[PDB]
């Protein structure tokens, strides 16, 4: 599991 | 000139406090995360803080950072002279294209000699450019500390804005700084008004210098 | 050790083409996500584009100001990165740099958190659109407005206008004079020619005794200049 | 020994006022009728007074194009005419000279026939209204248009524009080349300013083996000038 | 520009007659007395004719005048290469000033070598000069032989005179002549038509050169 | 007697 903070990220 | 908008200098004697303010919009503070960088002379940003308020490790708790609604703030607390640099927030617009947007940056200078105030020296339109069917004012500005200044221009009493360039202050041999502003004019303009005046702001005081055609 | 050396920067006539390139060290190159940025004298930094791994569907975004004219490309094969340029305007004349996005990774409590910024940046390489071409300065003389002879020390000195490329060299009697000398950083103007300025303060109380001749060397276009100021 | 010299010429704002003086010798001044003539650049001479001799009446007559402006005056005591010229006009620059009225005579059957014409002419003194002023030369390279590789000769130059006042002196490579070296006369421009230009025919067959370098002095305005020019 | 008006030059060669005409009005010519005149470079005018037709003493008798109606006419017979020089001629209104009055003057030239025509180069403006936001086109014309020559700018092919300045012609050093002819543009002209052109006139035979913003 | 040929002159 994973979160992703940026652009065009998810 | 700059997407999210940051002050463009700030200073403080060592071991003092200073804040950086960064303010922008719905559209790209106010929705996503901001970054703080740290940049100095030759070499390329470094990371200071991510996600509003995280330092990477190496990062001193000296630095802080926090967010509320579209601006964004960052904190230095026990100031060094080696905190003496650049520094700009960053994060992205949340429309299509998810662009990074960025600030302007903030010239942090960490007081290391008394204050100077600038010297200013205003020269008139030469003899020789004008019979060229040209006509520049050349307002030289130097050996002031901190390295940061305003510039504004009045004809005869009126503020001008058309025909101004002026240089980013430079630093000098003796560490304190220059910079250069040039007004163009008509050869008609010129001789049109009573005077022309050269107003450099720096840290509150201002300096101004006049020139008339008279002469 | 990670680097990114980008190249194929120079001088483009508004409307011309250019492609940059830009060429990665020290990491998987085919992992990363690929920008392009740009600082124009002055102004702060601009995002122009990006091109996500393959990975990620090796899809490109653009900044509004460049849809159309500009295109992104990557060969993970070679470690390159490319900018195809067209259509170029004055404005956009600027230094570009190429970077990656990075992250920093911090493992919650149930979560695994990834928060991505431009991490390796480039020094990146100049690229001036105009249609300014080599030109020597006219150089004119700046006396002292009022009759300076009030004040302690007198200042004099030299305009060189309107040249190009950078840079120009000044020096006063031919380098006897070194006291008293500021020579200004040249200033950027629409037409992509610079102008600077040189004085050097001298006592008031002794205008008359000797002469200060301003000696202008322009390399780039084999001129030279000398013109003494008087007052 | 007859001869009239003349002063005072020089240069005058628009609007200005000058005063030319003539001095006579040679004769007896008393008993001569003067005039004062002038001589645009271009133009063609143009009478612009006289005044008769006190046994005459000593009555002064002018041009129509200076009545109300212009005064004559003459002082026999010591052998010198006078010119006052008041609210001068730029149509007023010209080469001053001042002459007499002398006679050839013809005894005739029964009369005595006295031709009169303008018989001792000065050197004059120039007179200029300009509201131009001292100031160097913009140089700039002349390059053959076509590439010049075809013809067996091939011509480079300096063109030497707005300066004032006169001379510019120019040499090549510091006077090592003078063969083949054409500087022409300065061209006079509405504004005051003069411009000329100089060039060189060298062997078409030979660009690239050497330099050429032009020299522009402008003792005037203390400005030295050295432009490299090529193709 | 000249009260009276004579041919600007004529030109024989020594052994042979040559006139010169005089044209003026009848309050000048009509009215009164012809007189000519013969002038050397750097020498004051020396009196040649007076009373219309009449020699002062040391004046031979190849010089003759004659004057008919508004009209005057000096005649030179059997040419010597000492008579080059230039000769004009003179009067006096019948007006309330008594104005005497001048002919611009012809210049004769007495051949002392073949004709010789002129040489002509034409340069468009330097790049350099354009950037200064200037355009002056040069035309340069030498060893032509005589001394005198007309010369005509085109754009595309229409006349132009507008901007136009061209120096009297000039003695070299080998005797032949030179002069110069200057065309003031606007960036923008120069780059608004397809070509120049800088057409000179000499002893009938026209020399034409041109450029073209093209290269 | 004398006859005068010139502009200014009886």
């Amino acid at each position: 599991k994973r979160i992703h903070i940026g652009p065009g990220r998810a | 000139q700059s997407v999210l908008t940051q002050p463009p200098s700030v200073s403080a004697a060592p071991g003092q406090k200073v804040t950086i303010s960064c303010s922008g919009s719905s559209s790209n503070i106010g929705n996503n995360y901001v970054l703080w960088y740290q940049q100095f002379p030759g070499t390329a940003p470094k990371l200071l803080i991510y996600g509003n308020n995280k330092r990477p490790s190496g990062i001193p708790d000296r630095f802080s950072g926090s967010k509320s609604g579209t601006s964004a703030t960052l904190g230095i607390t026990g100031l060094q002279t080696g905190d003496e640099a650049d520094y700009f927030c960053a994060t992205w617009d949340s429309g299509l294209s998810a662009d990074w947007v960025f600030g302007g940056g903030t010239k942090l200078t960490v007081l290391s000699q008394p204050k100077a105030a600038p010297s200013v020296t205003l020269f008139p339109p030469s003899s020789e450019e004008l019979q060229a069917n040209k006509a520049t004012l050349v307002c030289l500005i130097s050996d002031f500390y901190p390295g940061a200044v305003t510039v504004a221009w009045k004809a005869d009493s009126s503020p001008v804005k058309a025909g101004v360039e002026t240089t980013t202050p430079s630093k000098q041999s003796n560490n304190k700084y220059a910079a250069s502003s040039y007004l163009s004019l008509t050869p008609e303009q010129w001789k049109s008004h009573r005077s022309y005046s050269c107003q450099v702001t720096h840290e509150g005081s201002t300096v101004e210098k006049t020139v008339a055609p008279t002469e | 050790e990670v680097q990114l050396v980008e190249s194929g920067g120079g001088l483009v006539k508004p409307g011309g083409s250019l492609r940059l390139t830009c060429v990665a060290s020290g990491f998987t190159f085919s992992d990363v996500w690929l920008n392009w940025v740009r600082q124009a004298p002055g102004k702060g930094l601009e995002w122009v584009g990006r091109i996500k791994s393959r990975t990620d569907g090796g899809t490109t975004d653009y900044a509004a100001s460049v849809k159309g004219r500009f295109t992104i490309s990557r060969d993970d094969s070679k470690n390159t990165l490319y900018l195809q340029m067209n259509s170029l305007k004055t404005e956009d004349t600027a230094v570009y740099s190429c970077t990656t996005d990075g992250f920093i990774m911090i493992r919650g409590v149930s979560e695994d958190y990834y928060y991505y910024y431009m991490d390796v940046w480039g020094k990146g390489t100049t690229v001036t659109v105009s249609s300014a071409s080599t030109k020597g300065p006219s150089v004119f003389p700046l006396a002292p407005c009022s009759r300076s002879t009030s004040g302690g020390t007198a200042a004099l000195g030299c305009l060189v206008k309107d040249y190009f490329p950078e840079p120009v060299t000044v020096s006063w009697n031919s380098g006897a004079l070194t006291s008293g000398v500021h020579t200004f950083p040249a200033v950027l103007q629409s037409s992509g020619l610079y102008s600077l300025s040189s004085v050097v303060t001298v006592p008031s109380s002794s205008l008359g005794t000797q002469t200060y001749t301003c000696n202008v060397n322009h390399k780039p276009s084999n001129t030279k200049v000398d013109k003494r100021v008087e007052l």
